């Protein structure tokens, strides 16, 4: 798993992710603390949002637990920091990186799936009044994202 | 050429190849019809695992050749 | 009235009806040596009505060789005299009696009849019987290396589950006018061509769920055909499918049909031409033994062999057999004929007690019908096999002399073994040393440790405990029993409670690991496989691999610098759902019932976990406040489980129930139902509560309901368990408080700065403080599945059901929500000597320390369809290092404790390689990328003390070594893979 891990970091060193900067938490290489930027075509502009990754004793043949640390108002991610993402429950595969995953979450962040939903409350209110719901975005993200 | 997998569950696979296919090919095939990746297949062929890398005419498989797609278990 | 208590295991495996049918059965065994007695036993365990054992012949020494149940000091008494009264206490369900003698007629008795040490004439006299009259017959036979079964369960046998898989099911998404059925989005249906579907639940073609199975024509992994439903519709939308298994009618030989005419069964397809070897061996056995009084030919002698091979040529010509006759193989099975070796007995007695299973319940695919088995491959080379080697000597190891020698009879004696796990394989594998004399010489030993306790459910398969052993360790209960099988290894054998991890190496460290021979485990589990697997690797030490699944198994083995390790290799990994579908929207028992288990830990215990934390920490408080995801949780828990909700009796814990009871199966479900109505659509029109997504409803509570008060009933138990109240279970009170009951009111809510922190400290501030409640604490449930009054399995049943009916799916019993929820792994005692059997088989190999890779075997096989098949090990892949060749596995570096700039000069002068990456256990020593700074302060300390340093934590003192992965790159800068290294400190 080490040597896996840092192969991921030196890559990401390598080449920046310029939206994201993930790196381990002190010395530990199973703990990492990651950055993600709001997109600017999204309620969430101009906002950090912070991550905590987990890896397993057995990566990469099994997921990383990924969690939000910041507060954010989406229908796809509840108030534990639990995110609705499909590679991280049962599509892993011992293939996929870190980058990818901060890729898909920030397609994830850039636009909502109330179709399938993890928190039904904001679901309906993005089915039914938009507006509302990028109005509750934008003061979470200027509440909790900024600062 | 035409090959049979026989799975420990006792399952039956029809599997359409040549004998210039390597093993990956097979793995892929395999993958397409059972979703297994891979990485975690186990093949036996006349008491020899199939390793990637190689191909069928190294192990001599030929027309109807039975494989058998085996696992390991956690119990016990 | 199956006991479930002991047959936990093996009704997952065999089911309610076999095993009532099992119960109904009785079964005669003819032969009580090594072969006999193992299937007696295995019999004894399964739970079939009675055995009856028949074998007069006076015991010899030379049965101690695989006969665990006959001691030295019954020497001259018959065989069934002194094993009946053993095999009387593995099952207390099952009677065990001896007949003196033997009439046809007596046969009409038994449901199956099992032969063993039977002269031909005898077993086609035996057969002539039962094949007439409906009776199973089964033959086993064991000579050295070499093992036979046959079986013959009449002409008209019906067989009613032929794999014993479970039966098929999947969601429809449509049915076309011409049966072309489709699964939901990227789900396979898993059917075979000619199968038989039954469908439910199908909108539009409302003929299909009358419940008539079709047959199915297979057309691709996601869609298959049932023929023209022109009739019955012009399509079909939605709905379920299950596969209907059809019973099978099998057609048996008689023995005396099928002499000329075999059928045979090929445990391994890498050597085809034996089988048919085979038989006319044992025939030329039988008729040697006929024309000598009964004597087999002698060891390794050369007059017999040719005396022998004469009679293969008559039998041969006589049978009109077109075979070339292998004379060297033929020659080796006469040498081997007096052999008896308990590997041989546990491998051929698992089957053959299996195929006895299967004549009693009509299960499984049986064996069609002879099944010849070597392991010649095990025959020892390093050592003499001769006349004069192979004698015997008197002893009870004189059945394995005569195959291996006296010679390798001291290198067994000499081992020094170590067994990880005392279960079931544990126990087997225990017997099978004792009973080959392993560790019984000067310089030989024997440790085994295992951390658990010995239960109920673990007396069905682990035939070396009793029922007056429960509650005592396992390792010591073992090495007893195997002290009294084999009075040699009093003082040879160590037995240790510790569990094998990183927490543990204080204990099996350098010293104790440099001495062994060879490790086997035992386990149940993987992450214990990868640990003991990784020492092992360290440590060079071969390791024996072996597991278990209902009738499944598989046995691998590892040898330093030869193959790959145990951890080389990936296996399928656990299913988990997704979140979303646990939380909001569920469609199959196993989402409820995972439900029910989260439901059980949120109630239970993390609140009691969080109210005793806060009465013990200080500052629980502060560090709470910013370290978890919700602190107001871990407040509003604090607040109800101290003051706002403490039960002061039994009747406010029923009333905590049923408010509980509106919370999460009426409350719930509204709000849902607020937030997506039954009528609501998706983005692109579609319904919403459509396909995989059932639309719930919300339950009004009924006393007179079974689940309602159940789950009443298990819910106010366990909170009268945490407050350590007077649980009751008469209906009365529980019928008298929730009369009256008036549900408070709810109104599902449509939603529409910094005082929150204000109003956390004001809801902190409100508990009572800690020194005043001092000696008070709040008693956690922890979840036991064997126990079946700590309500525990009864309250996730109820929850998962009640849950289930909100989503309208079909509710599992207690049964299987045991299963589910427990995760608990099928076993069966059958599986278990198989293994047991095949590991013992390669323990040899090593022993004679083969180094081709070509000599060893990895085993898979499953009993329930009758697959045996055997693979070489992969060889450990190799790699260049500065124009070396290196092994990936088996290879390291060797270094003094030096400092971290001395390493890195060393691998840039020595290796011709630039160090980038340098890390130990779960910490970065040295990255290029660090800054300078940081680098310069940690580049003139030594290896320990940059470890000591960074992981915060001094060595300890038995640390011998330090084992530190390194990443590097060339010259040119292309990374190039090293092996680990190994700091000696
Ligand atoms: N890390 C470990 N170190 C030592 N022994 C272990 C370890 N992990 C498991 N074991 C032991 O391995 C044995 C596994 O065998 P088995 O699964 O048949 O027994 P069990 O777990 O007690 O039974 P069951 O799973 O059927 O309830 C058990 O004795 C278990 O205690
Ligand atoms: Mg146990
Ligand atoms: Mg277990």
């Amino acid at each position: 798993a080490l040597k896996r891990i840092n192969r991921e970091l030196a890559d990401l060193g390598k080449d920046p992710p310029s939206s994201s900067s993930a790196g381990p938490v002190g010395d530990d290489l199973f703990h990492w603390q990651a950055t993600i930027m709001g997109p600017a075509d999204s309620p969430y502009a101009g906002g950090v949002f912070f991550l905590s990754i987990h890896f397993p004793t057995d990566y990469p043949f099994k997921p990383p637990k990924v969690n939000f640390t910041t507060r954010i108002y989406h229908p796809n991610i509840n108030s534990n920091g639990s995110i609705c993402l499909d590679i991280l429950r049962d599509q892993w595969s011992p293939a996929l990186t870190i980058s990818k995953v901060l890729l898909s979450i920030s397609s994830l962040l850039t636009d909502p799936n109330p179709d399938d939903p993890l928190v039904p409350e904001i679901a309906h209110v993005y089915k039914t009044d938009r507006s509302r719901y990028e109005l509750s975005a934008r003061e979470w993200t200027r509440k909790y994202a900024i600062g | 050429m035409q090959i049979f997998v026989k799975t420990l569950t006792g399952k039956t696979i029809t599997l359409e190849v040549e004998s210039s296919d390597t093993i990956d090919n097979v793995k892929s095939k395999i993958q397409d019809k059972e979703g297994i990746p891979p990485d975690q297949q186990r093949l036996i062929f006349a008491g020899k695992q199939l390793e990637d890398g190689r191909t069928l005419s190294d192990y001599n498989i030929q027309k109807e050749s039975t494989l058998h797609l085996v696992l390991r278990l956690r119990g016990g | 009235t199956i006991d479930e208590g002991l047959y936990s295991r093996q009704l997952y495996v065999l089911g309610h009806e076999a095993m009532k049918q099992m119960s109904q059965s009785n079964v005669l065994i003819i032969g009580c040596k090594g072969l006999g007695v193992e299937i007696a036993k295995n019999v004894c365990l399964a739970g079939v009505k009675s055995v009856t054992l028949y074998d007069p012949q006076p015991t010899r020494i030379e049965d101690l060789s695989s006969q665990y149940f006959l001691t030295e000091d019954d020497i001259g008494v018959p065989r069934a005299k002194v094993t009946v009264s053993k095999l009387a206490e593995l099952n207390q369900y099952v009677p065990v009696s001896v007949v003196d003698e033997l009439s046809t007629e007596y046969l009409k008795n038994f449901k199956c009849v099992v032969v063993t040490e039977t002269s031909l004439t005898k077993q086609l006299e035996i057969n002539d019987f039962t094949h007439k009259n409906h009776i199973a017959y089964i033959a086993a036979d064991s000579r050295g290396l070499f093992g036979s079964i046959f079986c013959d369960f009449g002409e008209n046998f019906i067989c009613t589950d032929t794999d014993g898989n479970e039966p098929l099911t999947g969601m429809i998404a449509s049915i076309t006018d011409d049966g072309v059925v489709t699964m939901l989005e990227e789900t396979r249906h898993g059917l075979e061509n000619g199968d038989f579907v039954k469908f439910t639940e199908v909108k539009g073609m409302p003929g299909l769920n009358d419940g008539t199975p079709r047959k199915v024509e297979v057309k691709g992994p996601y869609t298959f055909s049932i023929g023209s439903v022109k009739d019955l519709g012009s399509a079909g939308y939605n709905g379920v499918f299950t596969q209907v298994k059809v019973p099978t009618k099998i057609s048996f030989k008689s023995l005396r049909e099928s002499l000329k005419d075999p059928e045979y069964v090929y445990p391994d397809f890498g050597k085809m031409m034996r089988p048919p070897q085979y038989h006319i061996a044992f025939q030329a056995l039988s008729a040697f033994a006929d024309a000598h009084e009964g004597s087999l030919p002698r060891p390794r002698n050369d007059i017999d062999a040719a005396e022998f091979f004469e009679f293969c040529k008559k039998i041969a010509s006589t049978l009109q057999f077109d075979v070339e006759l292998d004379e060297k193989l033929i020659k080796e099975i006469s040498y081997q004929a007096r052999g008896d070796l308990v590997a041989m007995s546990a491998f051929l007695g698992g089957a053959v007690a299996q195929e006895v299973l299967k004549a009693t319940t009509s299960k499984f695919y049986p064996l069609k019908q002879y099944f010849y088995f070597d392991s010649l491959e095990s025959l020892p080379s390093s050592v003499t096999i001769s006349e004069e080697t192979c004698k015997p000597r008197g002893c009870r190891y004189d059945g394995q002399i005569a195959v291996f020698g006296s010679e390798f009879q001291e290198k067994i004696a000499s081992l020094s073994t170590f067994l990880v796990g005392a279960g079931a394989i544990g126990c087997e594998m225990l017997k099978n040393w004792a009973m080959m004399g392993v560790a019984t010489g000067e310089s030989g030993h024997i440790s085994v440790t295992d951390m658990d306790s010995i239960e109920k459910s673990n007396l069905n398969r682990q035939f070396l405990f009793r029922p007056r052993d429960v509650g005592k360790l396992k390792s010591e209960c073992a090495s007893t029993a195997v002290s009294i099988m084999n009075p040699s290894l009093t003082g040879k054998i160590t037995s240790y409670q510790e569990r094998v991890g990183p927490e543990s190496e204080g204990i099996f460290g350098d010293e104790f690991f440099e001495k062994l021979s060879l490790v086997t485990n035992a386990l149940d589990n993987v992450e214990a496989r990868m640990y003991v697997d990784r020492r092992c690797v360290f440590f060079e030490k071969p390791l024996l691999e072996s597991g278990t699944l209902g009738t499944k198994g598989n046995t691998q083995v590892v040898v330093p610098h030869l193959t790959e390790s145990y951890g080389s290799s990936q296996d399928p990994p656990e299913k988990s759902f997704p979140i979303c579908t646990l939380k909001n929207f569920p469609n199959r028992i196993e989402h409820t019932i995972a439900w029910a288990r989260d439901l059980f830990e949120g109630l239970f215990k993390q609140p009691i976990d969080n109210v005793n934390m806060y009465l013990s920490s200080p500052n629980f408080l502060e560090t709470s406040l910013k370290t978890s995801s919700n602190p107001r949780e871990v407040l509003e828990n604090i607040r109800d489980y101290l003051v706002t909700e403490k039960p002061l009796s039994f009747e406010e814990c029923i009333m905590w129930a049923r408010l509980q009871f509106d919370k999460f199966f009426n409350n719930n479900i509204q709000q849902l139902l607020f937030n997506f109505p039954k009528d609501s659509v998706t983005s692109t029109g579609q319904p919403f509560w459509s396909g995989p997504k059932r639309a719930p409803t919300p339950l009004s509570f009924d006393i007179h309901n079974r689940e309602h008060f159940d789950f009443i009933v298990a819910a106010a138990s366990l909170y009268a368990f945490n407050y350590g109240l007077k649980s009751e279970t008469d209906p009365a009170i529980y019928e008298r408080v929730l009369a009256g009951y008036n549900p408070p009111p709810f109104a599902p809510k449509s939603g529409i700065a910094n005082k929150d922190k204000q109003e956390l400290k004001s809801i902190a501030d409100s508990l009572p403080p800690p020194s005043s409640l001092v000696g008070f604490r709040l008693t956690p449930a922890e979840f036991e599945k064997d126990d079946d009054s700590n309500h525990h399995i009864d309250f996730i049943t109820a929850a998962s059901n009640l849950r289930a009916m909100n989503y309208d799916i079909t509710p599992a019993d207690r049964f299987k929500t045991k299963f589910v929820a427990g995760k608990i792994v099928p076993a069966m005692c059958t599986s278990t000597a198989v293994v047991s059997g095949l590991v013992c088989l390669e323990l040899v190999k090593l022993v004679d320390g083969k180094k081709k890779i070509e000599e060893y075997k990895n085993g898979f096989f499953n009993l329930a369809i009758g697959l045996f098949t055997f693979s070489d090990p992969i060889a450990s892949p190799k790699m260049k290092v500065n124009g070396k060749e290196i092994d990936k596995i088996w290879d390291r570096y060797n270094l003094p404790d030096c400092t971290l700039q001395e390493l890195i000069d060393y691998f840039q002068k020595e290796e011709g390689l630039e160090v980038t990456m340098l890390s130990s256990g779960v910490s970065l020593l040295y990255a290029n990328f660090q800054p300078p700074k940081k680098l310069a302060e940690r580049l003139p300390l030594k290896i320990s003390e940059l470890v000591e340093q960074i992981t915060k934590k001094k060595l300890e003192p038995f640390r011998k070594h330090l084992v530190l992965e390194i990443c590097c790159d060339d010259a040119n800068g292309e990374d190039v893979e090293v092996p680990f290294i190994c700091i000696k400190l």
